């Protein structure tokens, strides 16, 4: 029924229009820190401690980094489903008939 | 909320308490602030606020008040203990806009943390409207109403407006956040009637002759579009002038006389009432 | 037609959809207005002695 | 009253801040026209009309 046809002396018999949608986003900001005195360097078995300790921080920065994206990844689900008969968060059980 | 802070100059430990609690621990009041600083609530916290009260005393009696040098100025050996009640965080906040076609499901979630438990969420709703208020969601009819996530099925023209959820505990700390729905109608219902809001009963009753009122108007079915307003001025010009810009129509008083006004999209009409008191 | 209307003032133009709005509705020219420091007299007249 | 006075022991005295305003302006649309026909011009007493 909608198909776009033209006969031999055409006029203005199609027509159409376009839209566009945006989208938007935030940034946030994060940090920590840590403390040390120059006996617990300059005495200290250890030669290398401060790239061992540089090293750690940035290991736990990355982690933290991964952490937030899935909790944001997962705040953010277009659609939710609810396994069994549960209808919402208040409703999911194991317990009963129909464990969720 | 406003924090009252003590100190005690031999452990050198602040203890932040609330604005009834005490403490007989030897420790000096050195003042108060407000937590949420109402001026720039994302930029400062606690650390900052004890700070600033901490710099204005003096470091051989935190009683009395000191000059530069002789401050509480090195705050690396003080340590701040927290004995007030804790302040609700908001993991996640709702999206400021949602859109979707008519006949989709749309799901909301928000993520509350901190506090005392258990939470409680409230749902509430608000149309588009002029006039509209906030109307819980009925947790019956809905029973994700009740919890952080909310699930619409089969969106029509009505569902579009704002959402907003209210998260309580047992000490009472509320946040709150809002997010809106946009829904897209393939075509749209014509239009039956035109309600207003700042009430069409007086508008705004302004003694001053300089202050104008503002009008709004609105199509009370849910998708219709409505046109360009135009008004029509009405037998006492003198004690009153209105004119419109766009949807928005301002009304100036010149004299302290009732009026009425009608404005009109070419269909249909709005009758207005306008009470001016000296 | 598709026409650009008025972003401002509430209409939108056709290719815009409900939730889209125009990114850029004005141009910032980055050349500010300053205002040129007062002038002095009375410091002219003094004399300046070494401390 | 209001002078900025600084000791030998100057911290966190005398503090100052600013401001800034903005202005805008815009733009609009003008035109006509007028039309003939060849017989006009080429029939017309006058040269040069056009």
């Amino acid at each position: 029924s909608k198909l776009p046809l033209l006969t031999e002396n055409g006029g203005r018999v199609n027509r159409v229009g376009f839209t566009r949608i945006a989208r938007e986003g935030s940034i946030h900001k994060f940090g920590f820190f840590y403390e040390f005195t120059q006996e617990s360097i300059d005495f200290d078995s250890d030669d290398g401690l401060m790239e061992h300790l540089s090293r750690e921080l940035m290991n736990g920065a990355t982690q933290i980094t991964e952490a937030v994206l899935q909790k944001d990844l997962l705040a953010a689900a277009g659609t939710v489903l609810y396994a069994g008969a549960a209808t919402s968060d208040a409703t999911i059980t194991g317990e009963g008939s129909t464990p969720s | 909320p406003v924090l009252k802070v003590m100190f005690h100059k031999d452990t050198n430990v602040a203890t932040v308490l609330d604005a009834s609690g005490s403490l007989s621990d030897g420790s000096v009041e050195v003042g108060t602030f407000h937590h949420p600083d109402e001026t720039y609530p994302d930029s400062v916290t606690i650390y900052h606020g004890v700070r600033d009260l901490l710099y204005k005393r003096s470091a051989k009696d935190p009683s009395q008040t000191a000059s530069y040098p002789n401050n509480i100025i090195n705050m690396q050996v003080i340590s701040i203990d927290m004995k007030a009640t804790p302040r609700l965080i908001l993991g996640t906040a709702l999206p400021r806009v949602i859109s979707t076609i008519e006949g989709k499901d749309v799901t909301w979630h928000v993520d509350v943390a901190g506090g005392k438990a258990p939470l409680t969420y409230k749902w509430q709703f608000k149309a588009n409207t002029v006039g509209a208020a906030f109307a819980d969601i009925d947790s019956g009819e809905n029973p994700t109403a009740k919890t952080a996530t909310l699930i619409n099925h089969a969106v029509t023209a009505e569902s579009a407006g704002t959402y907003k959820v209210i998260v309580t505990d047992a000490n009472g700390t509320t946040i709150e956040s809002s997010s809106l729905l946009v829904v897209g109608v393939q075509e749209p219902p014509e239009v039956a009637s035109i309600v207003a809001y700042p009430s069409p009963l007086a508008l705004s009753v302004a003694d001053d002759i300089t202050d104008g009122k503002t009008v709004k108007f609105s199509s009370l079915p849910a998708g219709s579009l409505i046109g360009t307003l135009s008004i029509k001025t009405q037998p006492d010009s003198g004690k009153a002038t209105a004119e419109i810009s766009g949807n928005v129509l301002t009304v100036k008083p010149v004299a302290a006389g009732d009026t009425t006004v009608v404005v009109t999209n070419g269909t249909k009409e709005v009758t207005v009432t306008v009470n001016v008191t000296e | 037609m598709l026409n650009y209307n008025a972003p401002t003032d509430g209409q939108k133009s056709s290719i815009d959809g409900a939730n889209s709005d125009q990114m850029q509705t004005f141009f910032w020219l980055k050349k500010a207005i300053i205002t040129a420091r007062k002038e002095q007299y009375f410091m002219p007249l003094a004399s300046v002695t070494n401390m």
